[PDB]
RNA sequence: AUGAAAUGGGAAGAAAUGGGCUACAUUUUCUUAUAAAAGAACAUUACUAUACCCUUUAUGAAACUAAAGGACUAAGGAGGAUUUAGU
């Protein structure tokens, strides 16, 4: 049995978001990809920096966000920009985001030495695909 | 701190062959011909080994940048296939999809 | 396979085509014009029209072909016709006039009339009863039995032949030996046979 | 074939070599020359063509006769005068100075045939040979070159206009000949530059494929001699189909006929 | 110190067994072409070692590695029970 990002079975009362219900199968046929990079096309290089920088960002929008993050975020780069799109609860009160983006955008920007930009989009609770 | 003592050892050898690099160049060239004396490319022969073993670029391993694995690795990413198929299979990785042909 | 169940195997006969429409039997007429809406199977690479083909023969190349090597097979079959031919002709020319008519010198109805002399009307097939294995007779089909013929000769000449003598001296020396009912391709054929009467009444055991 | 024959039957003398890529390969016997050290002999290639250059010729070679002196051994040599029989014989007899023979009777021909004894036709078939490359290769196992050879460069004299009293016919044959393409068969592509230079001015006679009147002539022979056994040869179908299949190509008409 | 670092080593069978490669050749061997065609070879060393050994080259600081030649030849003459794969 395959045990690869699929969420398994139960007895009909597990919540999971679109992102989860698809197994690796279905990237490029039913869910897209979280990052966008040029770097896996044909003939280009620098894939390796790029898929690190994404891990890192992913566990550092986590810990400053925490508890505040209803999906995966998406990163999209364009030319030398890196923009972050999280779908975030709506737990924390609205100045405290303000904060949050102010620190993480400049906090990222000195730290890879390109311009960081936070798009939070705020959902009231996580969206549910489907009960497995 | 990096992820093991392996890892630690091999970033070293990292440093010291940049450091040593235009050195053992100029001195393997006079090696690697046919129109210098042999008996100075018999004292060259020996510079070259007199320097610093960790100097030698030979000695550098590709280990997974996250888990410091030996082998299993994959140069354009440098991570081994265990953490590669882990950000493939979640949709991290632009453009990787699974292979159905 | 990646034709579909519903495609039709090609009718490759150029007379069958262009013969008058009331030449043609109902039953014929009637699969003609089932077969103007079917799909059709593309025809092999070696299947044409030529006046010239014969199946039987090129079945027997197909049977001595090694890893796909057709050209040499082809070769193989093509100077061994030759050497048949050559060698009825130099019979024909040192023979009377009253010899040289049975004389035949066709090499495709000496292929024919040969292989047909090595057939086989009843094979064996091997069974395991109670621990021991014991052959019945088989009355074998018109597929068996052509299969059994060619199966034999390539075997004889491939591995009962000197070293240093060629596949097209040995089969066109077998072919015109099993043609006069001498060789022993037919000798293989008469011990299949009377083993059967061997084992005449052990064909009780068959159950298929 | 047809020109040797012709020739032949005018009392001309015949020196005509079969193939001359057969002097260029598979040599299995290869000695060095005493006239000039740096050439080779090929002893079993010269004694097979001097047994059949004697058979043709053989009611020549009491008449022309030697004018000078050859030393074949200490204990053996040609009185100037006699039969031109004997360097042949000798060559025969003993395989060492077989390569030498030729030698001679090529130069003898060659000198002789102006004083208007005899004709000479001089037959060559695959010449395209001499000016190549060669696939033999010396104790160095080095590979050597046609101008090296005794053979090929006795030859070479034979085929050139700076004699008279004879005419000279050349074949080119790409089958045979080594380190060139399967679909060569042009002057130049297969003599190269320094075959066509030799043999300049020259004059090249296409040989084509049969026409309507020759196929139907071939055809009609087969079916004469009852090589065309198969029933459905004889047909209008069976002798379309072979012209497609030969496209009126002689060769490959004999090959499918031979099968049929 | 069961932690850290340095230096030098981590051997050996030829013994059983699993898988693979190559060969035992004539539908073959070598050469040119190109798999067309031709010329030679074809059993005592003909077919035939990607072993051992001997040279040269490539990588490297290190050849113990790999490749390319050279000789040298051994065994191998289509493999018992049994068994693998292919629609
Ligand atoms: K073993
Ligand atoms: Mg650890
Ligand atoms: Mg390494
Ligand atoms: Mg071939
Ligand atoms: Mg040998
Ligand atoms: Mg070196």
């Amino acid at each position: 049995k395959n045990r690869a990002a699929r969420v398994r079975v139960a007895k009909g009362n597990k919540p999971v978001s679109y992102e989860e219900a698809h197994a690796p199968h279905y990237i490029a046929h039913r869910k897209g990809w979280l990052s966008l990079h040029t770097g896996n096309l044909d003939g280009e290089d620098h894939a390796a920096e790029r898929t690190l920088e994404d891990v890192f960002l992913r566990k550092f929008m986590m810990g400053t966000f925490p508890g505040c993050l209803a999906d995966q975020i998406v990163l999209k780069r364009r030319a030398n920009q890196v923009d972050i799109c999280a779908l975030v609860l709506r737990q924390l009160p609205a100045h405290k985001f303000y904060f949050l983006v102010g620190y993480s955008e400049t906090l990222l920007s000195h730290f890879y030495k390109c311009p960081v930009r936070l798009h939070l989009q705020t959902v009231p609770s996580k969206v549910v695909y489907k009960y497995i | 701190y990096y992820v093991d003592w392996r890892m630690l050892r091999d970033l070293k050898r990292r440093k010291m062959a940049y450091e040593y690099a235009d050195e053992r160049l100029r001195i393997n060239s006079l090696r690697k011909n046919t129109i210098l004396p042999k008996d100075l490319q018999e004292m060259a022969g020996d510079e070259i080994a007199a320097l610093p073993r960790d100097s030698c670029p030979v000695r550098i391993r590709n280990r997974c940048v996250m888990t410091s694995r030996p082998r299993g690795v994959k140069r354009r990413w440098r991570l081994s296939r265990i953490v590669f198929r882990h950000l493939a299979d979640h949709g991290l990785l632009s453009g990787v999809q699974r292979a159905i042909w | 396979s990646r034709y579909a169940p519903e495609f039709r195997e090609p009718l490759i006969d150029k007379e069958y085509y262009r013969k008058p429409v009331a030449e043609l039997t109902e039953e014929e007429k009637y699969d003609q014009e089932l077969k103007k809406t079917q799909f059709i199977k593309a025809a092999a690479a070696t299947e044409t029209s030529s006046v010239f083909a014969d199946p039987v023969i090129s079945k027997f190349t197909n049977m001595m072909m090694k890893g796909g090597n057709k050209v040499l097979a082809r070769s193989l079959m093509a100077q061994t016709l030759e050497a048949v031919k050559r060698k009825q002709f130099e019979k024909y020319r040192a023979a009377s006039a009253e010899e040289q008519a049975t004389i035949e010198r066709n090499p495709y109805r000496i292929f024919h009339e040969a292989l047909k002399n090595c057939e086989p009307v009843i094979g064996l097939v091997p069974i395991l009863k109670g621990g021991h294995f014991y052959q019945v007779p088989v009355p074998l089909a018109d597929r068996r039995r052509r299969f059994l013929a060619m199966k034999w000769m390539i075997t004889e000449c491939r591995e009962n032949k000197p070293r240093r003598t060629l596949m097209p001296e040995k089969l066109s020396h077998e072919l015109l030996e099993a043609f006069h009912n001498r060789g022993p391709v037919i000798k293989r054929k008469h011990n299949m046979h009377k083993m059967a009467e061997a084992n005449r009444a052990l064909a009780h055991y068959r159950w298929w | 074939c047809h020109a040797v024959h012709f020739c032949a039957r005018h009392d001309w003398l015949i020196l005509h070599i079969p193939d001359a890529h057969l002097w260029v390969k598979n040599c299995r016997e290869l000695l060095q020359s005493t006239h000039n050290k740096q050439r080779f002999d090929q002893p079993l290639e010269a004694s097979t063509w001097l047994k059949n250059f004697k058979t043709t010729n053989e009611r020549f070679l009491s008449q022309i006769k030697v004018q000078e002196k050859y030393v074949w051994n200490k204990r053996e040599s040609t009185e100037k005068g006699s039969p031109l029989g004997e360097v042949v014989e000798q060559g025969l007899t003993r395989v060492r100075n077989a390569t030498d023979a030729v030698g001679v009777v090529l130069k003898e021909l060659k000198a002789q045939s102006a004083l208007g004894l005899f004709h000479l036709l001089v037959a060559v078939d695959g010449v395209n040979a001499l000016w190549g490359r060669t696939t033999l290769k010396k104790e160095d196992r080095t590979l050597i070159a046609p101008e090296e050879l005794s053979l090929v460069h006795n030859l070479r004299k034979m085929v050139k206009n700076d004699w008279h009293g004879g005419a000279i016919v050349l074949s080119l044959s790409q089958t045979g000949s080594l380190f060139k393409s399967r679909t060569a068969y042009l002057p130049h592509e297969l003599l190269g530059k320094e075959g066509f230079n030799a043999l300049e001015p020259f004059l090249p006679i296409l040989i084509p494929n049969y026409n309507p009147k020759e196929f139907e002539s071939s055809f009609q022979y087969y079916l004469e001699n009852n090589w065309l056994q198969h029933e459905k040869a004889s047909t209008e179908e069976g002798r379309k189909e072979l012209r497609f299949l030969s496209n009126c190509n002689p060769e490959q008409l004999e090959r499918l006929c031979a099968s049929l």
